[PDB]
């Protein structure tokens, strides 16, 4: 009950930890494909 | 009367930068057609405007300048073709670069034609064996097909080309001329070293004498790499249209669009998705579509292509290579994660395909793999699913037994093609179950062993299977008496 | 009118008329060419010149060239005297087996039915495919999609219904290849020879076929499937019959569009498609539809970019359709073929007052499950399983054994499965679904589900397999 | 030739000619100036009028101003007498030493060697790092690239190898500093003097001296690789040597060309790239090369921005090198040293027909069983060790000291890793690494193989660790 409870304990941990990480990456990716749209829409109006 | 440089035949460069000619006068030009420039530098004539001709310049665009006189050629670009090529290193236009001499063509074709359409061409149905088992057991190549080899950077799609042209010595150094294939080789966007080694090798293997081999490299002007895919096709249909049989690999085709794309945003063509030009698809499709089978009405003959795309992590979904995956016949799809894993060739088994199925497959092969390739990909999966040994059945313990050892037998080295009866004798012993009991690090060795002792001994099961090109009843049975009682020595 | 070429740049020809300007969509004739070229007029630049897209090859063109204006869009043979041949995107007979002697001819630009012409019976169409059935069942008269990125089962699922389908269809098929493989035009008219569909000696055929594959120039692929299209609209109307039509792959008429928009002069709108993609889509699509004058069964081919769904092409083409077979490679990439979405194929059959509860309720079922798997995958693949209650490991045993009682060999795969082709009643569907949800069967072993036809094979394999 | 300024943007210059217009690629010298402002024509746009770039700071420039065409291209003294000297991009000496006075001027716009000059001899390169030898091993007069993203260890690895390799090579050198720091080439060059591989008393020098650092205007930059280029090619045909070529750092021609592509009007490529990128970098990248007449190792590296290897710059460079050494930001941060990517770094020399199959097992041996320890990661990553299985964390301890047995100390690194730099023989590589994999030391720890030479030093850490 002791080593479940450690173990749980870090698993949880490294979870929100994980958790934490994908939101920045998604975010970042969210924002990188607005800006990749829209510079290859631009530059296809450019180009006109 | 000087009445030499009119402006119908001939034009004047108004102006000339990074490979762009825009050239005044011209008034006859054909769009396509190829000019010359007062350099002895040949261009193409692609936009033909209302006040000027938009000239793509074949070659390093220093020595034109504005003012440069422009001549037509009256034709529309093309190529030396024909077997004086054969075992010659050519650029994108067809001169020699192996500097051992011109080449006697006494035929020449455009380098851009349409492919053949409906009623010309027969359903694909002669193998065109890789030497590959992994290749020619679950994703078959027939003559007239088209099959992609795709994957990241070093992930081994060359090799895969390399074996394949030095497999076909076999019957070219045979009898049978309708067995027979003679190979393209097109560098595109590649390094002239690695292409010197590259025939170097092929040389080394007695093969040139049946390779032609298009090098448009690195520092080729854009328009030579654009077309030098065009150029090698041309010099494949020949083979195509009388009745003998072709191979051209393109390598490849992702070098080849960004010249596309250069070539065209330099002629102010509005880039498109990714940047390049809204017709990468048709550069592709246009160039893939004719490598073709002919009906015997058309000579029988054929053109096999076997054209190269790079991902970038593994990605397949990536609009060019699904641009390219949704033209040809199938794909072999190189993983890196396979490939240092131990899996080489790192073909990954799911992911490929042959949309020609087994009608490429000598029965032989049919025989042994016809339902090898379902059958490791629902290996793959449970595979993973007891990634933890969950409570699993028999049912799944045979599935993954036998998905183990039939992984260890696709495996292969390099430069070493197999013959079709000798793939089918080692697929044999794993799809029949023979090896279920056998250590999955012993299979290699065994396969090593296996295939000496019936070389040596057995040739005569060996040359049935390869003649008969069936394994009979007794072939059938004489096999399983050697594979068991060697097996069970093997294993002392 | 007569008109002159005064530039050239790919697909793209403008032309230059000194009286009489031709109208939009009017077909002109290049003059001086072994074959014939048809540009069809795209705008009026101003300065009595017209651009327009070229039907083939620009090849060899030259400014200053003759062009005559036709007076009238392309028109094509239409009529009975279409069926058991092969044309082109003008109409022109690439069989070589003669003229197409037609008592009529159309032109493939034309206007969509009416709203009060429209029809709303809704019958189901049984197709021997356990997916599609059990779940997205296909309607008599409706409209059907096959969405799949490339080499996902697009085409061989069209060539099974044609199989399970068109085969015993009384009444006509158009089939309109539509930027696709030339090599497979070549199968599937061969095949429909040796098959009697197509009669080259006498007037039996119930095929017309038209074709404008990959290796034409984006002009013929932008309008191929309006000639099918306008071949399929005669034996509708003018005969009120009962068609069947299939286009593979409708994506390419918008793929065709996007290749020469940008020379048409235009602002790209997202993701390189031009700003015209669902007007330019609505336009087609309408016409493809059953009016109370005919009813049409249209099974498109629906391509998929970078496999993403939401692609302005594929995504654009979901408003069109009565019921949608959205294929995956993360399916088929399991051997899972053929690979639907069991979650993402819909059809607007299915419905309690239509196919019945039993048929719902099982449909419906076998969805709860397969979602409530989906969910477990990600968690039981890093927590494990023996945490999870037995009574949602049985939900994973079900679900597994269902995604592959889903699966069948198909009986125009069998050089790919190395198994006999299988064609499911209904009933044998419902049922067998129905068994394996009740738990009659979390004995057997999920293999036995895998590439079977009818729940009786599943249970024969089962001993096979048990040694 | 006399053109006049017609328009200035930076640095690209738009000149007039009436009579005589200048050839593309030719030099002009513009009048009226306290230095020396070369222009390298780059097009014709007609009209008699010439688009240039700049090869220095473009202010104070006048429309109407007088322009000279030189009649050739940028061209620079090449000889032995540059061996010990440092030079500009357009060829003078700015080490304030005098001039460089050589017989042969050569121009730095060349093509590059025929198909029928190529060479095939692949022979092995030891450097002493158990990495770089071990797995993705260098070759002679082969193509190598250090791919790394910003303070990875680009330098320092080309400083190590200088150290290694150049310091005992019999022939020259030739260190093309390209957008880099201009402390950096101060550091080198004096570096340089001590070991005397630069001799300011006697003609013994080994190393000629190019520099276009972070400081220039974007033609600069986009020119120096050429010069130091020309350079070397002079030893290699002229005199049939063995050249040695080291640039740091080469992304910044490709940057330097993006800076410019603008102002020459094009529409840009993806990423903003200029459209010419890949054939920018071809016909530069094609002279870089070992022929029949002289060989040509060289060692480029290769800044990757934002850390995207998928980067267009560096995406299109792998193709054009022998050997790749890809360093790893996530690697360095675990203070793995180089921070070598050991499943991402290739050469092809890996083969059993060049490094013999001991050597071809054990690499494809360390490779193995980090890619699998790579994909329990995932796993160990939210529960840890626990649950693995007895086997699995067998791969995983072994991978843990077969990693950490894989970084080492640089003497050029000696001052950071706080240990003497060690330089390790191939068949100590090969050695170290067949035991650990064969679970000759599965009872030391990990921390024993951390920052240590030959596996030797690996057993007595672990008795100092006791």
């Amino acid at each position: 009950q002791s080593a479940r409870m450690t173990a749980m304990d870090n698993a949880s941990k490294n979870a929100s930890e994980m958790i934490d990480k994908l939101t920045l990456t998604f975010n970042r990716t969210r924002q990188a494909v607005i800006t990749k749209e829209l510079i290859e829409i631009i530059s296809g109006a450019a180009a006109l | 009367a000087d009445t030499s440089v009119d402006l119908e035949e001939t034009g004047r460069v108004l102006s000339i930068g990074d490979g762009i000619a825009r050239v005044h006068g011209l008034r006859n030009v054909q769009a396509e057609e190829m000019v010359e420039f007062s350099s002895g530098l040949k261009g193409m004539s692609l936009n033909l405007e209302p006040d000027n001709v938009g000239v793509v310049v074949f070659g390093n665009d220093k020595l034109i300048k504005e003012g440069d006189i422009v001549k037509r050629t009256g034709a529309i670009v093309d190529v030396p073709v024909g077997e004086e090529l054969l075992g010659r290193v050519v650029d994108a236009l067809g001169n020699a670069i192996d500097g051992k001499g011109p080449i006697g063509s006494k035929a020449r074709r455009r380098v851009g034609l349409k492919a053949p359409g409906i009623i010309p061409r027969i359903s694909v149905r002669e193998p065109m064996q890789t030497g590959i088992k992994a290749v020619d057991s679950l994703v078959p190549i027939g003559r007239g097909q088209r099959e992609l080899i795709i994957g990241d950077r070093q992930t081994g799609k060359t090799s895969i080309a390399i074996d394949t042209i030095i497999n076909q010595k076999r019957f070219n150094d045979g009898t049978d001329e309708k067995k027979k294939l003679y190979c393209i080789y097109v560098a595109i966007g590649q390094k002239r070293s690695t292409v010197a080694q590259l025939v170097k090798r092929l040389t080394d293997a007695d093969a040139m004498k049946y390779t032609i081999v298009v090098s448009a490299t690195a520092s080729d002007a854009a328009p030579l790499q654009y077309l030098a895919p065009y150029s090698g096709c041309s010099m494949g249909e020949y083979f195509r249209d009388n009745g003998k049989h072709a191979l051209i690999i393109y390598d490849d085709l992702s070098k080849q669009a960004v010249a596309y794309r250069q070539m065209s945003l330099l002629l102010r063509r509005p880039p498109g998705r990714e940047a390049y030009p809204g017709d990468v698809f048709y550069l592709h499709s246009r160039l893939l579509e004719r490598a073709a089978k002919m009906n015997d009405a058309f000579g029988g003959g054929s053109l096999t292509a076997l054209p190269v795309i790079e991902t970038q992590a593994g990605d397949v979904s990536a609009y060019i290579p699904t641009n390219v995956i949704s033209i040809t016949d199938g794909q072999i799809f190189l993983e890196t994660e396979l490939f240092y894993k131990g899996i080489r060739p790192a073909i990954n088994v799911g992911l490929s395909v042959s949309r020609v199925g087994s009608a490429a497959q000598t029965r032989a092969m049919k025989q042994v793999a016809g339902t090898m390739k379902l059958e490791l990909a629902q290996y793959r999966e449970v595979a993973a699913f007891a990634q933890f040994g969950s409570d699993l059945d028999a049912a799944t313990q045979q599935l993954l037994s036998r998905g183990v050892r039939l992984t260890e037998l696709l495996k292969q080295g390099q430069y070493s093609p197999m013959a079709i009866e000798e793939q089918v004798a080692v697929i044999y012993a794993g799809v029949r179950g023979y090896l279920d009991k056998l250590e999955p690090s012993k299979i290699t060795k065994f396969e090593n062993a296996f295939l000496s002792h019936v070389i040596s001994q057995h040739q005569a099961l060996l040359s049935k299977i390869r003649t008969d090109g069936k394994i009979s009843e007794e072939s059938d049975a004489k096999l399983k008496e050697i594979v068991t009682n060697f097996l069970a020595g093997f294993e002392a | 009118t007569t008109g002159r070429i005064v530039a050239v740049i790919g697909a793209v020809v403008d032309v230059q008329f000194d009286e009489g300007l031709p109208p939009i969509l009017n077909a002109l004739e290049v003059q001086g060419r072994e074959t014939r070229l048809v540009l069809e007029v795209a705008q009026h630049l101003g300065e009595s010149t017209v651009r327009t897209i070229a039907m083939d090859g620009t090849e060899g063109l030259v400014r200053g060239q003759k062009v005559l204006d036709s007076g009238a869009p392309i028109r094509i043979p239409v009529g009975p005297e279409t069926l058991g041949r092969i044309m082109n995107v003008i109409g022109e007979p690439i069989d070589e087996r003669g003229p197409i002697k037609t008592k009529q001819f159309a032109a493939i630009h034309a206007e969509a039915p009416e709203f009060v012409e429209m029809s709303v019976e809704q019958e189901i169409l049984v197709t021997g495919i356990k997916v599609v059935d059990l779940l997205a069942p296909y309607a008599k008269g409706g409209k059907i999609g096959l969405f799949g990125g490339a080499g996902v089962g697009k085409t061989v699922l069209i060539m099974e219904l044609i199989n399970n389908v068109a085969k015993a269809h009384g009444g006509y098929s158009v089939f309109a290849g539509v930027g696709e493989r030339t090599r497979e035009g070549n199968d599937l008219y061969h095949e429909m020879i040796e098959s009697g569909v197509i009669n080259l000696k006498d007037a039996t055929s119930k095929v017309a076929l038209v074709y404008g594959q990959m290796n034409e120039p984006p002009g013929a692929r932008a309008r191929v499937a309006l000639t099918g299209l306008t071949v399929a609209e005669y034996f509708r109307d003018q005969e009120g019959q009962d068609v069947l039509l299939f286009i593979d792959n409708i994506f390419r008429f918008t793929q065709a569009g996007s290749e020469v928009s940008a020379l048409l002069g235009r602002i790209p709108s997202a993701v390189g498609y031009q700003p015209t993609l669902a007007t330019d889509m609505g336009t087609m699509q309408e016409r493809i539809t059953t009016t109370k004058k005919g009813s049409i069964t249209s099974v498109q081919a629906i391509y998929v970019p970078a496999d993403d769904l939401t692609d302005p092409a594929p995504a654009t083409t979901f408003a069109h359709l009565d019921a949608t077979t959205v294929l995956s490679r993360a399916i088929a990439e399991l051997g899972i073929y053929p690979a639907v979405d069991p979650l993402d194929s819909t059809s607007r059959i299915m419905d309690p007052n239509i196919v019945g509860s039993e048929h719902y309720d099982v449909a419906r079922g076998v969805q709860k499950i397969l979602q409530d798997y989906k969910s477990l995958q990600d968690i039981i693949a890093i927590l494990g399983m023996d945490e999870l209650s037995e009574e949602d490991k049985l939900t994973v045993s079900r679900a597994r054994k269902i995604q592959r009682f889903l699966s069948q060999p198909f009986q125009v795969a069998e050089v790919f499965t190395g198994h006999l082709g299988k064609l499911v009643p209904l009933k044998e569907t419902i049922k067998g679904f129905q068994q394996i949800l009740a738990g009659e069967y979390d004995h057997l072993p999920e293999q036995a589900f895998y590439m079977v036809g009818p729940i009786e094979e599943a249970v024969a394999k089962a001993d096979k397999l048990a040694e």
